[PDB]
């Protein structure tokens, strides 16, 4: 900003770009240090009716893990833990750097 | 044909069909020495037979890779070799036998 | 969705070969790096003139602790011991008794500042805004013992910094 | 202040040479700023 | 019975054989340790300390415990030979800055409440 | 139930249950239990002797391909006769899945080292030796990794004191750093926080 | 024999005749929430925190007072039981003072703990709160009666265990107050026990006031030597 | 040692300057974090995850919060999740700047460090404005976030974000095509895909070898399935490819930050469940239920149902995981921490075979090692 | 392969505990008593092992509470008393065990408050 135009031209030629367009020092384009007060809305549980906690209690819906094959107690096609992953696509934006 | 498999240390395979056929045949041969009632034998036979039929039926490498869902046939060859090694190991281990020992009464009881 | 970073093939035409040979023999990219450094040399530095200039801070900043009062001059702390229970570093020590007028007040309130992690959990837990982390951060000492704050020191800090503490709280209490 | 400088160099304080009892011509520190000017100087607010 | 699985030794004889091998190794190492760390003790002091450390665990009657003790001793020896330990670690075996705690009843009664 | 409660995924639950049944059927010699958690995580409790077979299968079978070892650790439960619980967390990139394998040991029973299956296990196993004192058989180089040279005990055991037994300081007479019995100017203050009322009815135990 | 079979959440249990729903639930290791029921005092049934649903019964019963009937199925975790507990907790907190930081009962409050375990997490009460004047019943029991939830445990203890009839309730409705109605000192060799049975900070220890919180105390189980009872 | 990147005792057997053997000795920053966590409540143990990896602080907070949320069967609100993703990308920018600049400094190029640490300072300012701490925010909590954004933070984040690409371009002008830098980085520390998988590597250490794996794409968390970005993939498995991958990851993080800035929704910041997340101070000072819940949450803490979980995230240094075991109380029974640096350092000796001293320095730089997470 | 060890379990030499804290320590194995200020019984379900209280003094600076006992905060939880005893025995600690005290079953009757001729009649309600 304060730099003389010849210095700006030298900087632009050396760096190869227009430096003044994107300066790394923040002058006056940043937010003010004093702001108006906020209001901060309330959440979905702030109802006055039809809001019994037993219907929105996520901690009490946890259960002990389901047991398959306790040892102490047809073709049967083989399975996998999950379907195989699909191959990734090559970035139509910019595929090669 | 294809260059740069894309994974470091994974060489491009020339003649992948013959390699896959040899590997799957060896896998079936090893599985033939496992008891018939063992689950590992039947499961591995089923998947190996499906893959071998897919390889035999598809003369195109890219279409075969798309059919096998195995990721770039060189890794399919690597997985076949891994399965062959595992088949030999499980033949030596015999994991189809009944459970060797039962845990104590509260070994897996949680909480506490 | 993925992209390749090093999967490009150089052009093999005579012009490209000669350009690459000129780059090899005349060091073009090295001069490019020199030009970048030369460009930086003519920019204004980002240094500030400490201690005459200070780095920007926020009303939420967590610095030295302080114990506050009500506008009447009575202390805000009622010795509930919530800050002591929440302190992740066990940096707060509290002893309490009924005052001569029956008030519920502390007789010991210590914060070990070499134990404290300056997380601000104590001021979140306080139900009367009694303990706060103030804006001060320039309180280095010459001895370890000077960083073991008792109730007198914290009360002194509150009396000293209340003008800024109240203004900081006023600008942030609607986010809490 | 000078708002034409970049953020950080746009506010500064020339310290006193004579604090409570000590000579602060050469020996100055940031702790000598009082709390209200401390709030202004560190850009916690825009108003002096 | 008791259905236990060994580590290296099936009975105590093999455990004592491993103990003797480890003791030989430590006995041979002591002079080199004194030289390399520039310790102000004598080789006799170092070998006496090695013997005392070995005798601390003389009452053991479980071959698995003896095997684990030999493994730990080998860890300590490999740690000393490679100079992963410093002089402070070696000298920690001697407790030179610890005041002698008395063992008789009267001195304990005088100093404090602990038995 | 909608906004604040974590949603369920039954498809992943069914897939993990089917694969757990698959693994249990293939290796009856070692598999003792299979579980699928409410947040869709699959665990297989096995016998110690099957540490090397099971893992090998899970790494080499064409339908498992769990080629990454995410983590290996131990849990100390003093109330059990087998104190230590060895946990392997495995990741399969081919099928984008995770699996947990659990087994048990006590202080004097060694576990088979699995560096031959996963090279990542090496340091992990060393760590389990250092923090818990679980010996691993046929480990290429087993020694302390985290604790100080000459440190006695295994800190992550439940009976190990939080501050340990010794502390360090510089002594100017011997001109070196020395270790002495631990003394605390302020003792750590133990808090009793457990509420005397039950929190989760779904986990209530029988009254014995 | 004379035992009758009942069900707690479908689980069978054999109980003596005259056993209440609360005790049958206790047999299978379930603890019903309570404020007025004390197993060493007479049954009151006023706090209404113990209401549970009996299968095929449209009305919830007070588990602390209602004897079990043969073949009953107590559903301790049904929606009806949870909603009853939430409503009762809400009514108990409607007029309670926001005193927890200054209350000695802070980390030891059955009201607090049962609010966290069985009540709701919000208030929809938009009115002013009632406040009552404090009573002086001596130098041992500190009295802050705004925290009172009117469970009448102190009255029952004084009448039955201590053998004194100095405590009672005066007035009625929302204005019913626990006290002596006159300046009287509740002195007996067993008086301090009313501090223990009172579930709230309405009755606290005066010598112990403000000194400590319960989570930081270390417990040592020992014997008393002030007499020969041990 | 300046190239030790902190407290590492690398015992090296050398023939001349050729490295014959590497033996990393760690534990010089082992503070016993896991036992201490076993002595805390769930909220009290959160600031430990700030100090695990002190370059990717909020990412560690996010991983721990995800684990605790999974164990609690609750769900953060959407605005909290968008804030989490935005600050996770800002943290990724911070970590990648630190890694690349310290790597270059170890190699010998000391200039980009100073250029990029001013941007690091501005992001520290963002951290402090949101939390009151430049490094250890403790902002991301197991219910969401602690506080809402100040009323002008998004504008400043936008202003910073629209100028960062030029700083990346200057860094690349310094390093990308420099023949000295390429000589010091190309073909150094080459690891194959199968070795990388078997050794337990994650993050860039996989992607540099051509393995197509990113946890934000394969196992997305928070709102990572609603943003669009590319994954950089290497071809040679060397230090140069990993450097390129990290630069492109910084560019993709800028992309994600722009998407997050334009898509921030309204709403509450923590779960509307006062038995897990504390109420607002006005409610705590007016409502009886709110005061009881505030008291109990800040004294005892919330109870977590019993169970064990392994939660992993794509932290800027690789896969970062927590194995959390709850026994039903308000204190965690067990907390194992999985850091990628552990496996990377365990493979350092493998990657340094046939190299020199300076090559080993480069390999340590390219592994992106912070010893707080390695030693814990 | 099995070797048939015939001896009692003993791991003291491997635990790294100083011998002073092995021979002179006395542990208590007990079910903790219900806190009399509350009615809940969830804290009376498990067995606890805890060590004997040692000396605590005042720090000359700040007047804090100083200790020299490393086991002063060690508390262990067990399912049954047998497990706790086995742990203490294999760790070489002398122990005192207290049998679990349960409240006896009480006969409650709301109607007894209004008896015709018994003393259980209440004068107030
Ligand atoms: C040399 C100037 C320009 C800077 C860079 C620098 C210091 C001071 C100290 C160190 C340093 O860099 C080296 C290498 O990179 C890390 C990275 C670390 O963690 C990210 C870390 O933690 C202890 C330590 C270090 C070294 C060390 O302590 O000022
Ligand atoms: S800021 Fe945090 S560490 Fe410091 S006293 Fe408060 S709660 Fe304790
Ligand atoms: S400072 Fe606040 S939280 Fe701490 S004891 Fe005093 S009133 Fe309670
Ligand atoms: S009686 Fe209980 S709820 Fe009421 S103020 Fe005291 S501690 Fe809080
Ligand atoms: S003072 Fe306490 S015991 Fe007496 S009625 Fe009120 S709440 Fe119940
Ligand atoms: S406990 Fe039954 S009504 Fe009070
Ligand atoms: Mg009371």
């Amino acid at each position: 900003a304060s730099a003389t135009r010849v210095i700006q031209l030298l900087r632009n030629w050396a760096s190869g770009r227009d430096l003044q367009a994107k300066l790394q020092l923040r002058y006056q384009e940043i937010s003010k240090r004093t702001q108006p007060p906020p209001k901060l809305p309330v959440g979905p549980s702030h109802k006055l009716s039809n809001n019994y906690y037993c219907t929105r209690d996520g901690r009490r819906e946890a259960m002990p893990p389901s047991i398959v094959m306790s040892s102490q107690k047809t073709e049967k096609k083989a399975v996998t833990p999950a379907p195989p992953i699909k191959r990734w696509e090559l970035s139509k934006d910019q595929p090669y750097l | 044909l294809k260059k740069t498999t894309g994974l470091v240390g994974l060489a491009v395979c020339e003649t992948p069909h013959e390699r896959l056929k040899i590997l799957y045949t060896k896998i079936l041969d090893v599985l033939g020495q496992i008891p018939k009632n063992a689950a590992y034998r039947k499961y591995t036979e089923q998947i190996t037979n499906e893959k071998l039929g897919m390889v035999k039926a598809e003369p195109d490498v890219k279409k075969l890779e798309e059919q096998l869902q195995g990721g770039q046939i060189e890794e399919v060859i690597l997985q076949a070799e891994n399965e062959l090694s595992l088949a030999r190991k499980m033949l030596r281990w015999k994991p189809w036998e009944p459970l060797v020992e039962e845990p104590p009464a509260n070994q897996w009881k949680w909480p506490i | 969705t993925y992209k390749f970073v090093n999967m490009r093939e150089p052009s093999m035409d005579m012009k490209s070969v000669t350009d690459r040979a000129a780059q090899t023999l005349l060091w073009t990219e090295l001069v490019r790096g020199l030009g970048m450094t030369l460009s930086y040399l003519f920019r204004e530095p980002a240094t500030i003139n400490y201690p005459f200039e200070k780095g920007p801070l926020s009303p939420r900043f967590r610095g030295e602790h302080a114990l506050r009062r009500y506008p009447s001059g009575e202390e805000r702390c009622i010795a509930c011991k919530l800050c002591e229970a929440v302190c992740p570093a066990q940096a707060i020590t509290i002893e309490a008794e009924p005052r001569a007028d029956g008030s519920r007040r502390t007789t010991r309130y210590d914060i070990d500042m070499t134990k404290c992690i300056y997380c601000g959990f104590c001021q979140e837990a306080c139900p009367v805004d009694a303990i706060v982390e103030g804006p001060n951060f320039e309180f280095s000492t010459e001895t370890h013992e000077e960083l073991l704050y008792n109730k007198e020191k914290l009360l002194n800090n509150g009396d000293k910094w209340e003008a800024e503490i109240a203004a900081n709280i006023q600008a942030d209490y609607l986010y809490r | 202040e000078d708002n034409k400088q970049f953020f950080g160099r746009h506010r500064w304080v020339i310290y006193t040479t004579e604090m409570n009892g000590r000579d602060t011509f050469w020996d100055v520190d940031g702790s000598m700023v009082p709390p209200e000017w401390h709030r202004w100087l560190h850009c916690m607010t825009d108003d002096p | 019975g008791t259905s236990v699985k060994p580590i290296f030794s099936r009975d105590m004889n093999e455990a004592k054989r491993r103990v003797r091998e480890l003791y030989r190794a430590w006995y041979r190492e002591v002079p080199n340790t004194v030289h390399l760390f520039q310790l102000d003790i004598s080789v006799k002091q170092g070998r006496d300390k090695v013997r005392e450390m070995f005798m601390k665990n003389a009452h053991v009657t479980d071959p698995r415990v003896v095997d684990l003790l030999v493994i730990k001793g080998k860890m300590e020896l490999e740690e000393t030979i490679n100079v992963w330990k410093q002089r402070t670690h070696i000298m920690r075996f001697f407790h030179e800055t610890e005041a002698p705690r008395p063992t008789d009843f009267l001195s304990k009664f005088y100093v404090g409440h602990d038995p | 139930t909608r906004p604040t409660i974590r949603p369920r995924n039954d498809v992943v639950h069914k897939q993990l249950s089917a694969f757990g049944q698959y693994v249990a059927e293939i290796l009856p010699k070692y598999v003792q239990q299979v579980q699928v958690s409410c947040f869709n995580e699959l665990e297989i409790f096995i016998h110690p002797d099957g540490v090397i077979p099971v893992l090998t299968f899970l790494r080499d079978h064409t339908n498992a391909q769990f080629k990454s070892l995410a983590d290996l650790t131990a849990v100390d439960v003093p109330t059990r006769q087998n104190r230590f619980e060895i946990v392997y967390n495995l990741l399969s990139l081919r099928f984008n899945s995770r699996i947990r394998v659990k087994t048990y040991t006590d202080e004097l029973t060694p576990i088979e080292s699995s560096v031959t299956v996963y090279k990542a296990a090496n340091w992990y196993e060393r760590e389990i030796w250092d923090m818990f004192g679980v010996f691993f058989a046929n480990h290429p180089d087993l020694r302390r990794i985290l604790t100080d040279y000459g440190f006695e005990g295994h800190p992550f055991r439940k009976d190990f004191p939080l501050s340990g037994y010794v502390e360090l300081r510089y002594d100017d007479e011997v001109k070196r750093v020395v270790a002495e019995p631990v003394e605390l100017a302020q003792e750590f203050r133990k808090f009793d926080l457990n509420s005397p009322w039950e929190a989760f009815p779904a986990y209530r135990q029988p009254p014995e | 024999s004379n035992l009758i079979e009942v069900f707690v959440d479908g689980q069978s249990v054999m109980v003596e005749p005259g056993t209440t729903v609360l005790q049958a639930c206790e047999k299978v290791g379930m603890q019903i929430p309570r404020f007025c029921y004390h197993e060493r005092l007479s049954v009151a049934g006023n706090c209404r925190m113990c209401l549970v649903e009996i299968e095929k019964a449209p009305k919830v019963v007070a588990a602390c007072a209602m004897p079990v009937m043969k073949g009953w199925n107590i559903l301790t975790n049904s929606e009806k039981s949870k909603k009853a507990r939430e409503g009762v907790m809400e009514f108990l907190l409607a007029n309670h003072p926001l005193d927890c930081p200054i209350c000695d009962q802070g980390g030891e409050c059955d009201l607090q703990d049962q609010s966290m375990m069985f009540g709701s997490d919000r208030s929809r009460f938009l009115e002013g709160k009632r406040a009552v004047e404090d009573k002086n019943i001596g130098p041992l029991v500190k009295t802050i009666m705004t925290r009172c939830i009117q469970c009448t445990r102190c009255i029952r203890f004084a009448s039955e265990i201590a053998g004194v009839d100095d405590l009672g309730t005066t007035g009625r409705g929302n204005d019913m107050q626990v006290g002596t109605y006159i300046e009287k000192m509740f002195m007996s060799e067993l008086s301090g026990n009313i501090i223990d049975i009172c579930p709230v900070g309405a009755l606290t220890s005066k010598p112990y006031a403000f000194t400590a919180r319960p989570w930081e105390t270390r417990k040592t189980e020992s014997i008393d030597v002030m007499d020969a009872v041990g | 040692h300046p190239a030790a990147h902190g407290v590492l005792r690398l015992v090296m057997e050398l023939s001349g300057e050729m490295v014959r053997k590497c033996d990393p000795h760690i534990g010089l920053l082992h503070r016993g974090t896991e036992k201490l966590i076993e002595y805390k409540t769930y909220l009290q143990a959160l600031p430990y995850f700030d100090r695990l990896d002190y370059v990717s602080m909020m990412c560690n907070e996010q991983a721990y919060s995800l684990a605790v949320e999974k164990l609690l069967n609750i769900q953060p609100p959407p605005r909290a999740q968008w804030i989490r993703v935005l600050f996770g990308e800002i943290t990724r920018l911070l970590n990648h700047i630190m890694a690349v600049t310290t790597h270059a400094l170890d190699i010998g190029a000391m200039t980009p460090f100073f250029w990029m640490f001013e941007e690091r300072e501005k992001m520290f300012e963002f951290y402090e404005r949101v939390s009151g701490a430049r490094m250890h925010a403790a902002y991301i909590r197991p219910g969401g976030v602690h506080q809402d954004l100040p009323l002008g933070l998004l504008d400043d984040i936008y202003e910073f974000s629209k100028n960062f690409s030029f700083r990346i371009d200057e860094l690349e002008e310094m390093l990308t095509n420099n023949r000295i830098w390429r000589n010091r980085t190309v073909d150094i520390g080459v690891v194959t895909a199968e070795d990388a998988l078997n050794y337990g590597f994650s993050g860039v250490m996989l992607r540099g070898s051509g393995i197509q794996w990113d946890l934000r794409k394969t196992q997305p968390y928070d709102v990572y399935d609603q943003v669009e970005f590319d994954v950089p993939i290497g071809s040679r498995g060397d230090c140069y490819d990993r450097y390129l991958c990290r630069v492109e990851e910084m560019r993709q993080s800028l992309r994600i930050i722009s998407q997050c800035l334009n898509k921030m929704p309204p709403g509450e910041i923590k779960v509307d469940d006062a038995k897990v997340s504390p109420p607002k101070r006005a409610e705590m000072k007016t409502s009886m239920e709110s005061l009881i819940h505030h008291f109990k949450l800040y004294t005892e803490g919330y109870q977590v149902p019993p169970g064990a979980t392994y939660t992993a995230i794509e932290a800027p240094k690789g896969e970062f995981g927590v194995y959390l075991v709850s026994d039903g109380s308000s204190r965690p029974y067990r907390c194992k921490i999985k850091a990628p640096g552990f496996a990377h350092l365990a493979g350092l000796d493998k990657m340094s075979k046939g190299h020199m001293l300076a090559d080993v320095v480069a390999i340590i730089g390219t592994q992106d090692i912070v010893f707080g997470e390695v030693d814990r | 392969q099995l070797i048939a060890v015939d001896e009692k379990l003993d791991i003291t030499t491997l635990t790294g505990v100083p011998e002073e804290h092995i021979k002179t320590r006395k542990v208590r194995i007990f079910v903790p008593a219900r806190n009399n200020m509350q009615s809940g019984v969830n804290n009376t379900k498990k067995w606890k092992m805890e060590f004997d209280t040692r000396e605590r003094w005042e720090n000359p600076l700040m007047g804090w509470s100083s200790t020299a006992d490393p086991l002063s905060n060690l508390v262990l939880t067990f399912s049954t008393k047998e497990d706790a005893v086995a742990f203490a025995e294999k760790n070489g600690w002398s122990f005192d065990v207290e049998e679990r005290k349960v409240p006896k079953p009480k006969s409650k009757s709301y109607g007894a408050n209004f008896s015709w001729n018994k003393r259980t009649r209440v004068s107030t309600k």
